[PDB]
């Protein structure tokens, strides 16, 4: 397989601002999707799992939709602990491919 | 053909916590050991697995170097090492055979379904 | 969540005009054949708005 990719490759915003991150794919998705956040030379980190579920000690400002083909993610606010480079990838068939990375730097 | 884990229990995430499951009612073979996990409520997820004559051993997209398994054909028993745990490993675990070690085509495997003890952990 | 309202995710073709879709059957399924089992690349196709 499945060629993803996402939009921006680099993002640049202060604190308290509303940014968002989108990606797609290639073949049906529907809602199977998962969203990673690793820091630079640490372990990943999953935060939104299905597109809609919150997962369990994953603070609630992080909020995404999105079925079929386009998917999204939203932020309602952004933190020091925010600034990291962001993954998604898909979890339908055979062997999986990752994204080529967005990033967040202070503008 | 008789699968019984154990293992699973609660503890501090980055904590280690070895996991097994025994083979009973199993002939003895070259069949490639899998495992799946769980997340209660969500779909099927596979982890990882060891095929025949030791070595070829893979894994998931994203516990890559972080998981250790090894074979032992005499005991039976087969056991997974558990390192760099996160809060989101919270799944139920299944261990599967798939029944399948032919020569000529061995993909294709029946993943047969044990209990499954699931794992708890709380930050 | 007292679920129900079961829908369809999946099916072979396209649904035409006027037509009732009844059966409980494995979805799709290309590549393995499911055999009766939902384990991996197997879904039932019932889902339920929740």
């Amino acid at each position: 397989d499945i060629q993803m990719t996402q939009s921006p490759s680099s993002l640049s915003a202060s604190v308290g601002d509303r940014v968002t991150i989108t990606c797609r794919a290639s073949q049906s998705i529907h809602s199977f999707l998962s969203w990673y956040q690793q820091k630079p030379g640490k372990a990943p980190k999953l935060l939104i799992n299905s597109a809609s579920t919150l997962q369990s000690g994953v603070p609630p400002w992080f909020s995404g939709s999105g079925s079929g083909t386009d998917f999204t993610l939203t932020i309602s606010s952004l933190q020091p602990e925010d600034f990291a480079t962001y993954y998604c990838q898909q979890s339908y068939i055979a062997p999986w491919t990752f994204g080529q990375g967005t990033k967040v730097e202070i503008k | 053909v008789q699968l019984v884990e154990s293992g699973g229990g609660l503890v501090q995430p980055g904590r280690s916590l070895r996991l097994s499951c025994a083979a009973s009612g199993f002939n003895f073979d070259d069949y490639a050991m899998h495992w799946a996990r769980q997340v209660p409520g969500k779909g099927l997820e596979w982890v990882s697995g060891i095929s025949g004559n030791s070595g070829s051993v893979e894994y998931a997209d994203s516990v890559k170097g972080r998981f250790a398994m090894s074979r032992d054909n005499a005991k039976n028993s087969l056991y997974l090492e558990m390192n760099s745990l996160r809060t989101e490993d919270t799944a139920l675990y299944y261990c599967a055979k798939e029944t399948t070690p032919w020569g000529i085509y061995r993909s294709g495997g029946l993943d047969v379904w044990g209990q499954g003890t699931t794992v708890t952990v709380s930050s | 969540g007292n679920y129900n309202y079961l829908y369809r995710l999946f099916r072979k073709s396209n649904l035409k005009p006027f037509e009732r879709d009844i059966s409980t059957e494995i979805y799709q399924a290309g590549s393995t054949p499911c055999n009766g089992v939902e384990g991996f690349n197997c879904y039932f196709p019932l889902q339920s708005y929740g």
